């Protein structure tokens, strides 16, 4: 998983 | 990287179980940057894409609208520019993604699921926090789905 970082 | 990259890219997502991937969403914010020149067709393109992608994608679109409206953000603070109304300018694809942002977040709330309609929360959070919208924007859509 590639996921988005909230920043 | 051209602007068919910029829609391939974007096209792919939609072989993303979930719809979400930080790299691509890195590539997008990252040509955002280099072609704010263009930023009008980027604009839309990533408006209509949360009109159009499927129900369990909403968010990772949502994701995309927050990773290039936080960037561009970030640089009409360091530019001191507010052109909402000239095009090509960081302030007006912001002005143009805050016209159509309720309708796009009534719409990303009403088709996740309860996961999904949580992480919608915590980008309200952000955006309420980091100025990215008008706050009463965001605060009709708190009153009506989060409370
Ligand atoms: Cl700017």
């Amino acid at each position: 998983e590639d996921p988005y970082d909230l920043n | 990287m051209d602007f068919q990259n910029f829609v391939a890219t974007l096209e792919s997502f939609k072989d993303l179980k979930s719809g979400i991937s930080g790299s691509r969403i890195k590539k997008l914010t990252t040509y955002a940057l280099d072609h704010i020149d263009i930023e009008s067709k980027i604009i839309s393109l990533i408006i209509d894409y949360s009109r159009l992608c499927p129900d369990s994608h909403k968010l990772g679109s949502l994701y995309i609208i927050d990773s290039i409206g936080r960037a561009y953000l970030d640089e009409t603070r360091s530019n001191s520019n507010s052109s909402s109304n000239k095009p090509g300018t960081c302030a007006h694809a912001i002005n143009t993604l805050g016209e159509v942002i309720q309708e796009l977040l009534s719409d990303a709330i009403a088709k996740s699921n309860q996961d999904h309609k949580e992480k919608i929360r915590m980008l309200l959070d952000i955006w309420d926090r980091s100025g990215l919208f008008q706050k009463s924007y965001l605060n009709a859509i708190r009153s009506k789905c989060f409370a």
